[PDB]
């Protein structure tokens, strides 16, 4: 070789200096809740007379809750800290074992900007901009303002995955910890990639609303009676019936069902309500490509969906490959979303309703 | 005291959080370079009176299109950052970033930043572009960029050497003063 490159640690030294890094920013994260819960709620909470318990509750969300959780986790990762030996300590295992109470975090950046726009308003007003000034001071915290440190949960729960990442890339595939921090790195992913999901279909809700106010010829009931997430779509000929018309339709995948409509022939925007499937009752026949039986067609790119209960079936054919395997992994996903939702009970609530429909009554009707 | 907000976005591995530690601390190079970095204020002199910079890194946040926008309200300035030896991070300012945050902060300035400079020269970098058929981004193309989405400025930096690196910076702070109002709200 050459040896044309500068100085770099070597790999056991670059994986002591990464836990290192976790568990000072762990302290030091759990220094900023204390700072806030200590500095900032606390003080607010003596004040009745600038502070009502709404406001509390808008501005400070559950970070109380956050501190607490992060009592623990802190606790539970210095007792895998090896002193004799940084590299070798273990903890994969410390973020397997508290991985449902991140889900605390779901609620904090749902409720993140409601907390900003509160807290705007209160800084209009010098009576609060000194009142904060002053915690912030009594407290020693740097020079950002409680926006700015209501953030850091946030800033947290994406920052995770990749100080896991920088731990895998320096620990060999025999340490005692590969594995755990390999399943480690996928488990905070997910939650973080469940958390921006949960938040994006509470803010779309509003969008199914409009949605469905842009479709002609509307039957039955609104969407939002039992779904709340649009999981696919596109255009699919279908078959109702055996020996019926093929036709050529856009299909709408929610969650529990699927809804179907045409486009009008020349304005191709608008499109017409055509009916709905309700996949509850429907399993999904995966169909394989040649000749189809009593049905008495042919096939390309072609599944089926039959009713649990009855004999009734229906056919689809997309276009390109590429277009069926795109379907099918949207209907296991719809089963899939069902089976999580049931389970944990996420209903959509009777306000958030209200909220989405009062949209559709702003732009007329 | 006046205070500027300074957001540092773009795209994963382009060095942000690298450039970040680098302005605020004195680390030898060979020192080992933490992968996260905390909301930081300094003091900086104006017209001889002092402003507080506060300084926000979104790492990690790239894939997250619903949490990123938590970070926007109060920005003064923005640096949208790709690696000069990052091709696909340099589609991605005009395919993501720039709309991005004028769709959420229409009046907020903000500069293009190309990073990572010193690996225009790295042997290893200019072999595995060149496999793809592809090569760092130049000065002039970038400055083309940023006339075309009308960013403050384009600026160039090392986090490793220092090239140009508190330019970067002193810019940003330009940007937000020239003559709140200019401060991206509620969105």
């Amino acid at each position: 070789c050459l040896c044309l490159g500068r100085p770099l640690q070597n790999r056991d030294q670059m994986r002591a200096n990464v836990i290192n890094e976790i568990m000072s920013t762990e302290r030091h994260y759990i220094k900023h809740l204390k700072d806030i819960c200590e500095g900032y709620l606390k003080q607010c909470r003596k004040r009745r007379d600038m502070f009502s318990d709404e406001q509390l509750k808008v501005i400070f969300g559950n970070i109380e809750d956050i501190y607490r959780f992060q009592m623990g986790f802190v606790r539970d990762l210095e007792k895998q800290y090896n002193n004799d030996d940084p590299h070798l300590s273990e903890i994969g295992p410390c973020f397997l074992e508290h991985q449902d109470g991140f889900w605390i975090y779901s609620e904090y950046c749902n409720n993140h900007l409601d907390a900003c726009m509160e807290l705007s308003k209160l800084m209009k007003d010098s009576r609060y901009q000194h009142f904060f000034e002053a915690c912030r001071l009594l407290q020693q915290m740097i020079d950002i303002a409680i926006d700015g440190f209501l953030l850091t949960p946030v800033q947290k729960i994406c920052k995770y995955p990749l100080q896991l990442a920088e731990l895998l890339k320096y620990t060999a595939q025999d340490h005692s910890d590969y594995r755990y921090v390999a399943a480690a790195l996928a488990v905070m992913r997910n939650v973080t990639q469940q958390i921006n999901e949960r938040k994006r279909r509470l803010e779309n809700i509003d969008k199914i609303a409009q949605w469905q106010a842009s479709v002609l010829d509307w039957e039955g009931d609104d969407i939002l009676d039992r779904s709340s997430e649009l999981i696919y779509t596109g255009e699919m000929a279908w078959i109702y019936q055996p020996y019926g018309r093929n036709q050529q339709r856009v299909f709408f995948l929610f969650d529990h069902q699927m809804v179907l409509c045409k486009k009008d022939l020349i304005r191709r925007d608008i499109l017409y309500y055509k009916g709905r499937i309700d996949m509850d009752k429907y399993e999904v026949i995966d169909i394989e490509d040649g000749r189809d039986d009593d049905f008495n067609v042919s096939m390309k790119n072609a599944f089926k969906l039959h009713n649990k209960e009855t004999e009734e079936v229906h056919l689809f054919f997309a276009k390109k490959l590429e277009e069926k395997i795109r379907w099918l992994r949207a209907f296991r996903e719809e089963r899939k979303m069902v089976q999580e939702d049931e389970k944990i009970g996420f209903e959509i609530s009777e306000n958030q309703k209200r909220q989405a429909a009062m949209t559709v009554r702003k732009a007329s009707k | 005291m006046q205070t500027i907000k300074c957001v540092v976005v773009g795209d994963g591995a382009v060095g942000k959080t690298c450039l970040l530690i680098s302005y605020t601390t004195n680390k030898f190079p060979s020192e080992y370079v933490p992968t996260v970095f905390d909301n930081y204020a300094v003091t900086v002199m104006i017209g001889g009176e002092p402003y507080t910079l506060g300084l926000f890194d979104t790492a990690g946040q790239e894939d997250y299109d619903r949490l990123r926008p938590l970070s926007y309200p109060q920005t003064d300035v923005f640096l949208v950052c790709f690696s000069v030896v990052s091709p696909s991070s340099f589609e991605n300012v005009k395919e993501k970033w720039v709309p991005e945050i004028t769709h959420h902060c229409p009046k907020t300035p903000f500069l293009l930043v190309g990073t990572q400079i010193d690996l225009r020269d790295d042997p290893s970098t200019i072999e595995k572009l060149a496999k793809n058929k592809q090569k760092p981004i130049t000065p002039e193309t970038a400055e083309k960029l940023a006339r075309d989405l009308k960013a403050v400025k384009y600026v160039e930096c090392s986090a490793l050497t220092q090239k140009g690196l508190k330019n970067v910076f002193d810019e940003a702070i330009l940007a937000a003063l020239e003559p709140k109002s200019r401060r991206c709200v509620l969105l």
